[PDB]
């Protein structure tokens, strides 16, 4: 069984999101207004799952398959997953899903006007290599308009979930591109006050990483809360 | 002072979770393997139960699009961190609220006791994180069992929260479903008798 | 008895800290929802106690002789009560409590692991003399983990007290210490949003007034609401 | 336009004001004089009266670290500023609660009634300030008295508060403690019948 | 036996504090007049002991242990030793001594007249890790007065000793903690002549490696001379 | 041009040397295993001396506080760098000055013959670090033998000391002490007969 | 840290300071008043005593441009600070060496005993500021009496000099001048024997 070995640094609730978000219209609702309570970490929350024997198919990683082909710009996203110390996190889960190349996502809720894709689904998986590194093939998706104020409009963006180590360093985010002009725009954007932050949520067109008359190529690293042994406890 | 690299912000899951997360739910065909709400296989070890909640915000309405992970020990108190499909008893799940009736289910087992760094026994408890549109970074908090008063008490951790009255919103209710043991665990995620939430 | 013959200039409530400062989490539930009533001046809040006449003991303000030696840096804490036409306040009321050289207060409810010291109190009481100055000797206090964030340490601090003139002055504080590196990350010095205001906290080292071969000593002033003749009421 | 020097900032008492401010109650030796909470010796003259109340927070829970510091006029509606364990009234006092019952006590005498700037008389009255862990700044408030009523109807102060029920915040409740007159003066820092606090 | 097989980079003595710094009134009579004479490097100087098998007591690096608790602030002082290639130094001695809270020292000739601490004794020694890596668990020191000018104090301060793969590399030195007012006013700090290198003396808060509710750590990288290999001899 | 992480700086060792690497002078119990004055047992191979000295100031004053590391080779002139107390000898040892006498003495044997990166024979030599409050960076200087004026002559370190006088102040004098074959070495830190010190 | 307004900056007396300082000695003529090398007046109380000397510099020349500062008690140990020349005995006198010869002469009274701010009594002392060309700062220095090593053993200023050859340069050999009682004290700037110069 898992074994409690590690402590995670503590994460800055100021350099993430907060709660309350007034512009992001359904956080006002969605948040609680009593304090979070603090507590020691333990085997609980020191542990989590490892998914190195899940049985993962062939195409998992790649959306133009998985699912003719998408209609849609041909990219591969790619980067590596480290530590706040930048040490890799070898054979974690990482999972993604997107909208379609038009804004349209696969799901019962989405009534938006663009169409679906009859080649897309949207939706990949990869378990990270020995060095962090994970990579996926798809299609860049397209901007939408939600319910938010009159003329929001989400900038293009994938939605990663990442497990780490632990349940401590499990996360949920989004990948935004570089040069977007709508990035600056959203309120779910905007959630984070940093701007500094945000930068570190956008992908960077990676030229090298590319396929020659085939498909671009976006970078994207994600970092997690930083491991380290236990002392003088 | 020392400062290391930040960790990457969190986003919200947005109202989509389900196409990535739990494929049946967004009505999607899913892959071979699936990491869902069945922790154990009849035939593992421990006190089979059933657990259920309803998620409400601030104005009292169901959360529908909600989306949960558990975390606990088996009925050993032992964390099995190898997920595989073919073991009798994974320590992780995933759960998702129904879009019409806005509950979730999980089939699991009572978790065993575990100590805490300090070597005190914590009562039994499973690890839950909530995520759902909305909400910009999960939210952690855990399920006690009302039928384990006398550990309750004593637990190290419950007994971080300065009012008792505020521990109470972590008991899960013993119940029975179709003559099943099951616990009720419902969430209020803002207001009157709003879930103790922690940060660890 | 007391007399109605002067007026205290408006408190700027943008320059203290804001009742609900989230990240000091017990303002939360102890911050009122409605706004404070204003109201005019009168005898009530314009007068207030003089302790002239209080029987003050002889070491009441050296924290190293009114409970051996403690163990600690050896320091003078000294300054001056203005108000804020740098009119000084004479005669008037200073109060400090603080933890031990650990960190470590002598109060029931402190269960912090550094331990007691069995020659250290913590308590001191001034009155201001015709200049408004005021001195104390005592040890510099450490820092302390408190339950709030799951790692939160104040800066080593001394609390204060003074009551000026009238209940309309009287003011509650505390002392940080020159450079300290846990100033800038505490919730509750950012409970004060103008930075400027910070400063105001910081005493400075004070070579001038050290005791060479002794102890060291810290400037500390103090400015109260300026207080004006009543006119043309 | 003119900026005077600004004033120093304020700062939390926190949860240990007992020790440097309330001596006895931070289950500490104490000094030889000492501001504690009896106003009037017993030969004082006026009517002799006690005081006590609770405090509680936007969740309804009792403050039990509270410190609360009081100025009154004495009998004959004037204030007496030099203070002397001597005397046998003092318009200044301290109290705090307790931290098991959270109740704090005052013994004085009803303070007689004094006028505003204006020359209008305001309704007997006890200011107060409170201080305790969570409070960034003190909170400044007013105690009146329920067997005062005409008076109260009359008062300039306490009619600048827009709602009359507001108002009633302010009013002590008349009772007997060991067949003693007492009042009793429940603040309520956040929420439901919210306390006012003043800006002066 | 050892051997002859490395060369150690030349030392910056214009890096290093200069024999002579008469502010240092000590100095002027115990520094040499005539010039150092320069050697080459021979077996003699490239060689050391390695103290891998020296028999160290299971708290010989725990000063809150190794002497009731020390009263002051609990603090892990850690780090790295690497050589100017920035390569880590394994198994090498590091040796350490300090003051108490107070600024007194547990020796015949200090005569310092803050109190001694009954559990507290100021030695440790750790040998580096595989990786370079040492840590100490102690008490933060208080500054004390010392004989120089007239009104001199020594900032807060641990003296370190590190051996290093050769005598070539063996030094002594002082860490100074960040923010320290003091720092600046000494004439042992200032007997450094580069701002740049009073810098690499001052360890570093740092909250990522404290125990919450417990104490805080200090971070002090140590780099050594860089370590070649011979060519064309 | 290429420059590589600056070298941290050194800093006096201080008048409290001791507490840190002379645990017995700085009169406080020791540990189990201390680094100390002796380097060889009585049957380490080789001839068995005694070595004392003195330091002394620009002034001609005692330096009562020094502190001092010394390094040589065995008797076969080989350098034992694994340190261990169970060895009948260690190429490493410690001493220091008395507050009193302000002597030092060190128990070892005649270090034998190494060669010099270019092949070329060492006279017998030991290793010195000294090191005192005073002193910002250690000095470094070698200690010859009186009664191997031949080998001396051929030394390639001894002969780069231009002046054939200064050479003279590195030789220690052989004596006896309670029969016992001894060298004596005076270190003068400043001024007439000041010590040869070297940079490497 | 707090800084206070710099203290002007000192410059040398310059080869000419007798024109100012010292009239008689410029070879001007003198004032009504001035303040000269004659503390005690014959009627004054104490042992009268004659003190001379001569001041070296770091050549061991003569340093005939000298100009000097004398404080000291009287026989009572009592400092007279109200400067009058019609006090019996002044404690303040100022004195200058011989462009020729280059000593300096002084007429005064065996000073009495003074305690140190901790209440221990000093040895009998003359305190001394040095003044000339060459000396951007006065030195500062004591004058003690070789007849009185039992106080001068126990002075506690003179026990903070560390090393005790340079104690002996602050004592003044007594030997007798017309068979008056004297003491001579020569003061060497820079060089062997440099006299103790203190900070304060
Ligand atoms: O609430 C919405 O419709 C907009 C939205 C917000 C965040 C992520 C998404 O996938 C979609
Ligand atoms: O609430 C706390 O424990 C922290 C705290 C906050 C302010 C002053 C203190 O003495 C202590
Ligand atoms: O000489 C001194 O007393 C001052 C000092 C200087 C350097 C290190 C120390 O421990 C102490
Ligand atoms: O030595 C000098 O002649 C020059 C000089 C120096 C200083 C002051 C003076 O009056 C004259
Ligand atoms: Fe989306
Ligand atoms: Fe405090
Ligand atoms: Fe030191």
């Amino acid at each position: 069984p898992a074994q409690d070995n590690s402590r995670f640094v503590i994460r800055d609730r100021n350099w993430h999101p907060k709660a309350l978000t007034p512009d992001y219209k359904t956080s006002i609702a969605r948040s609680p207004r009593q304090a979070l309570v603090s507590i020691p970490q333990s085997i609980s929350e020191t542990t989590g799952p490892n998914f190195s024997h899940l049985g993962f198919g062939a195409h998992d990683h790649d959306l133009l398959l998985n699912f003719g082909l998408p209609i849609g710009e041909r990219i591969i996203v790619a980067g590596r997953v480290v530590d706040q110390y930048g040490k890799p996190v070898p054979n974690t889960l990482v999972e993604m899903w997107q909208a379609n190349a038009g804004g349209r996502y696969r799901h019962k809720n989405d009534r938006y006007l663009a169409p679906l894709d009859p080649n897309f689904g949207g939706v990949g998986r990869c378990l990270t290599d020995s060095d962090g590194y994970y990579s996926f093939r798809t299609i860049k998706p397209g901007p939408y308009p939600w319910r938010n104020g009159p003329n929001d409009w989400r900038p293009a963006h994938i939605h990663f979930g990442i497990s780490g180590p632990s349940i401590a360093t499990k996360l949920i985010t989004q990948l935004y591109f570089e040069g977007d002009p709508l990035i600056p725009m959203c309120p779910i954007v905007k959630s984070i006050a940093n701007p500094e932050a945000v930068q570190q949520l956008i992908a960077k067109l990676d030229m090298n990483n590319a396929n020659p008359m085939d498909c671009l190529a976006y970078r994207f690293d994600i970092v997690l809360r930083g491991q380290r042994k236990t002392h003088f406890e | 002072p020392i400062e290391l690299l930040p960790e990457t912000p969190s986003q919200t899951a947005g109202p989509y979770v389900h196409i990535g997360l739990a494929l049946e739910a967004a009505g999607n065909p899913t892959r071979d393997q699936e990491i869902w709400n069945r922790l154990a296989k009849p035939d593992a070890p421990g006190e089979h139960i059933l657990l259920l909640g309803q998620v409400y915000d601030g104005n009292g309405h169901l959360v529908r699009d909600s989306f949960l992970e558990v975390w606990q020990a088996d009925a050993n108190g032992e964390y099995q961190d190898a997920y595989n499909l073919e073991n009798a008893f994974n320590s992780f799940g995933r759960t998702a609220t129904t879009f019409d009736a806005g509950e979730w289910t999980l089939h699991t087992v009572k978790p065993g006791v575990v100590n805490n760094a300090a070597g005190v026994p914590m009562a039994p408890h499973i690890n839950i994180s909530l995520f759902a549109r909305g909400i910009n970074i999960h939210l952690h908090t855990r399920l006690y069992f009302d039928d384990e008063a006398q550990a309750n008490a004593k637990c190290p951790v419950l007994n971080l929260i300065e009012q008792p009255q505020r521990r109470e919103t972590l008991i899960a209710k013993r119940c029975e479903v179709d003559g099943k043991t099951a616990y009720r665990f419902d969430i209020r995620i803002q207001g009157e008798g709003e879930t103790v939430f922690f940060d660890f």
